[PDB]
């Protein structure tokens, strides 16, 4: 739960940035 | 989409209060006497 957890967290921000530069 | 996603702002300014306030004057006090003339 944890691991997959700390992915998805890392998954969002990887998100935020590419929404950012489009 | 082209142009990158556009910052979303504020501003306001400052709102006075509107007070409705009423005075008076009044006219002023007046006195009347009488009296005679001595020797």
């Amino acid at each position: 739960e944890d691991e997959y957890d700390v992915k998805y967290q890392m998954y969002k921000i990887n998100a935020r940035g590419e929404n950012l530069f489009g | 989409r082209n142009k990158f996603n556009y910052n979303t702002r504020e501003c306001q300014t400052i709102n006075p209060s509107i007070r409705e306030r009423g005075v008076s004057t009044e006219p002023p006090p007046s006195d009347t006497i009488c009296g005679n003339i001595t020797q």
